[PDB]
RNA sequence: UUUGCUCCACACAAUAUAGAUGGAUACGAAUAAGGCGUCCUUGUGGCGUCGCUGAACCAUAGCAGGCUAGCAACGGUGCACUUGGCGGAAAGGCCUUGGGUGCUUGCUGGCGAAUUGCAAUGUCAUUUUGCGUGGGGAUAAAUCAUUUGUAUACGACUUAGA
RNA sequence: GAACUGGCGAUGCGGGAUGAACCGAACGUAGAGUUAAGGUGCCGGAAUACACGCUCAUCAGACACCACAAAAGGUGUUAGU
């Protein structure tokens, strides 16, 4: 859906023989708090030996974009399946917050790979803070000086269904 | 019994003292002040049909003075408030009608 | 909101036009569409003359006259094209497509009438620029039809017409235009300005 | 003048159906200005007269009428949803009607 | 001679180009373009009429033959100091374009005796243009 | 074939309506281009302006639209004529000259309206036919039967016959 | 030819154009409202909705059961290592 970022930070449930876990935290664009912490324990269970019903989350906070209207350049590293194997891309993204970057990551994999949400693993997310780090052509393009460019070929959706004059495309 | 009383004036359009109901009006913004007219005189009394018998059949085929002579003392009170701002005698003499392109939810009365 | 209303079929998609049209007659609205041959299909020529031909193959193997016919006129085309989306067998298919004549050029019943465009069915509103088009009249005088020429000469001729009538259309309306600039600025031009006519 | 309409047009389009089966107790109604259901929410519980000839005059007349109202909106595109005393006779798919403008509001 | 081209201007997208929220929860009023996202969608500012600063999908707006100047990724404060010194909004209301927003907005708010009046004075002004349709 | 047939005018009946209820309101071409105005050396020309929808334009007041009076203009519009054109794609329509006549809400007045009783389409359209008037207009063929054989199962076809 | 369960047989209804078994849901006679599965260009009730991309096929493609296509290739085009 429409991404939202939450930290979530969880634990292993204490036992007398080793009270106080490691407090392990994560970032996770999910749609809500459900989907958030089923992504984090999914994610444990990738990495540690943990599971639901041996641990517990101590808090999840949503984490709202500090300057959400600055225009961003961001990197992300990304794992994805595809129908033969795991891959691993790195796609850059302009665009004005982490969250709307990471919905266009999403529509971006699955229209040019098929490559579903249950497919698509977000390795990282970072924006790159100096120009001429940025590696791809179609978002260095944007960063020329003095940026103009027309949008030729106008075409206005009408209200009836007829018209009483040939429209024009000019802009 | 929930009704409105209305005048024409009979002067201007032809329509003389008489009751409407309420939700076959539409309220118009234009506003006019009928204070100076004694309208506590009319009631539901006042306005009786003499209902027909059974018997009584129009096979083939008349006012009342009193009704004839407060319709004139009226509307020579209203019509005193009608000729302050102009073209009101031409406005309520003519009729309403929709055109070709009105669109009611969009009109404003 | 029109008794009759007359859509001028140049530059138009076939089946977009269709749809609107066959809509447009099952609600009750009575529809002449003029100037077929200048209908527009998006693809290659070659592709739907391809597919024209593989229409044209299906027939009635024990007898062709009882088979489906191919009309060849692109008045006919569009009317194929139309009858496929006008549920045709029942009374209210038949009842809705009385309501309906389509003419290569315009007729004298219609050169002197009103010709409206569908703007959801137009060919520069819908396509991307660069994608391939046919023209109907190309692709019908390809596949059989007879007189293409014929009509090009007709409408020749209702444009020169045409143009004639412009002209002192023009002129007359510039002329009341001056009128109307030089009737302005007095009272009742003042009072229709601020109660906005 | 030369216009004495007191009405707005539409059109009887078709009854309330599904793909296969439908249903003659609700009749949908095309109001002709309308295009969205917030524009089609004034014209809620209004009076709607479908008004058609007869060759035996019956009662002084030729002319006959067929009485309901507007109960809800239908779709997206301004359409209502109508009911009548006896249901439309399905012939008059695509004839007019008429959408008085009582019951009043305004 | 000399070589001849039809030029074929229209409407560029960049910084300082003002712009008329066409649809949404504005929709109807004036921003001016502060930077450019992608070829689709910019960030834009209106801070005058009311308009958040916000990005937003080039669909959604249409743009005017208004431009000033500003440098790129302005903050709100330069926009609208840069408006207010540039003065385009009644620049804007020059424009017959915003003249038959006007208008078509009157004629919305027009009662039923207005409505009567624009008769009556329409007859006035149709008898005498058509008295002066005689001698020409 | 006992006064029949067609057209025109209205008079009354019948008959229905795929669905009037202010007006179908006429360039062509392009869309990474145009429209309109103006100027010139008339062009793939210069300059200005417009679009961003018909949410327009025209029309629109009067007993479902009456009866009258005046002012100002010499306009606007309807009807029956009338002069001259143009239109063959399915022309059956468009334009124009002249006079008549009616209305004019461009402006200012006088009289009428009720009772359809608090709404009831509250009836005003066009399609076909018949029968009457009274006014024009014109006075045929086909088939069976007979015959032919360029034809033919029979029908049909091709011929002939005051 | 077996195991567990759910069905059809014995069962109509909405959807899958069409179909015993699939999806949804099981049924007295009616009214109003809301939906499931499935859909909203027209047939056909319902957005020629909104948004980001991809594809141009001289046999495009278009929805589970289901009414088929593989190995191998292509400076076609897009995104990556």
């Amino acid at each position: 859906a429409h991404f939202k970022e939450y930290q979530v930070i969880g634990r292993r449930l204490p036992t007398e023989s080793v009270p106080e876990p490691k407090l392990f935290r994560m970032r996770i664009f999910a749609s809500n708090e459900v989907i958030a912490k089923s992504r984090y324990w999914y994610f444990l269970q990738k990495l540690h030996k943990v599971k639901k019903a041996s641990g517990e989350i101590v808090s999840i906070n949503q984490i709202n974009e500090a300057h959400p209207t600055k225009v961003k350049n961001f990197g992300v590293w990304v794992r994805y399946d595809s129908r033969s194997g795991t891959h691993n891309m790195y796609k850059e993204i302009r665009d004005v917050s982490r969250v709307a970057a990471v919905e266009t990551l999403y529509q971006d994999m699955a229209a040019r790979h098929r490559a579903r949400f249950r497919s698509i693993h977000i390795l990282k997310v970072a924006e790159i803070e100096k120009t001429a780090d940025v590696k791809r052509q179609y978002v260095k393009q944007f960063l020329t000086k003095d940026l103009k460019f027309p949008l030729p070929h106008r075409v206005q959706k009408s209200t009836k269904t007829f018209s009483y004059k040939r429209p024009s495309t000019f802009y | 019994d929930n009704t409105l009383l209305v005048t024409g004036p009979f002067k201007v359009n032809g329509v003389p003292l008489r009751r409407v109901n309420a939700r076959y009006v539409i309220a118009t913004s234009t506003k006019v002040s009928v204070e100076g007219v004694n309208v506590e005189k009319f009631n539901v009394e006042y306005f009786a049909k003499e209902k027909l018998t059974k018997k009584e059949k129009k096979e083939a085929n008349e006012i009342k003075t009193e009704r004839v002579e407060d319709q004139k003392v009226v509307d020579k009170a209203l019509l005193a408030e009608i000729k302050k701002t102009p073209l009101l005698k031409q406005y309520l003499s003519a009729s309403f009608s929709l055109k070709n392109g009105d669109k009611p939810h969009l009109l404003k009365f | 909101v029109e008794p009759v209303v007359v859509i001028d079929g140049k530059g138009h998609l076939v089946g977009r036009l269709a749809s609107v049209v066959a809509k447009q007659l099952l609600n009750g609205q009575k529809i002449v569409v003029v100037r077929a041959e200048e209908l527009n299909i998006s693809g290659e020529f070659f592709r739907n003359k391809l597919k024209y031909h593989d229409f044209l193959r299906k027939a009635t193997a024990f007898n062709k006259t009882r088979g489906p016919f191919h009309f060849r006129a692109p008045s006919r085309i569009f009317y194929k094209a139309l009858r496929g989306m006008v549920s045709h067998k029942t009374a209210r298919g038949k009842a809705a497509l009385e309501r309906l004549k389509v003419f290569e050029g315009i007729p004298p019943p219609y050169d002197k009438k009103k010709r409206v465009v569908v703007p959801q069915a137009l060919r520069v509103l819908r396509l991307k620029p660069g994608r391939k088009y046919t023209t109907l009249g190309k692709l019908s005088t390809s596949v059989g039809w007879k007189y293409e020429d014929v009509v090009a000469k007709l409408e020749a001729k209702r444009k020169v017409s045409s143009a004639e009538y412009y002209a002192k259309k023009r002129a007359f309306t510039k002329k009341v235009a001056s009128a109307n600039a030089t009737a302005a600025e007095s009272d009742v031009a003042k009072q229709l300005a601020a109660l906005g006519y | 003048a030369e216009s004495h309409r007191l009405y707005v047009k539409g059109k009887h389009l078709s009854y309330q159906r599904s793909k296969r089966v439908n249903n003659p107790n609700v009749s949908l109604i095309k109001i002709e200005g309308v295009a969205t259901p917030q524009d089609a929410q004034f014209y809620l519980g209004k009076r709607i007269a479908y008004v058609y000839r007869a060759s035996k005059e019956v009662r002084g007349s030729k002319i006959r009428v067929m009485w309901g109202k507007v109960t809800r909106t239908h779709g997206n595109s301004g359409v209502v949803r109508a009911t009548f005393r006896n249901n439309l006779p399905a012939k008059t798919f695509g004839a007019s009607v008429r959408i008085f403008l009582y019951p009043s509001n305004i | 001679t000399d070589s001849i081209v039809k030029a074929s201007n229209w409407r560029l997208v960049e910084v300082g180009r003002v712009v008329l929220i066409k649809k949404g929860q504005s929709a109807g009023k004036l921003a001016a373009i502060v930077e450019i996202i992608d070829q689709k969608k910019v960030l834009i500012d209106g801070p005058k009429a009311g308009v958040p600063r916000q990005a937003i999908n080039l669909g959604q707006v249409v743009l005017t033959p208004l431009t000033f100047a500003l440098p790129r990724g302005a903050r709100t404060a330069t926009v609208s100091k840069k408006w207010a010194a540039a003065a385009v909004c009644e620049k804007w209301a020059a424009s017959s374009w915003a003249k038959k927003i006007a208008q078509r907005e009157r004629r919305a708010a027009l009662t039923d005796f207005e409505r009567f009046q624009v008769m009556v004075l329409r007859k006035q002004k149709r008898y005498t243009v058509k008295k002066a349709l005689a001698k020409a």
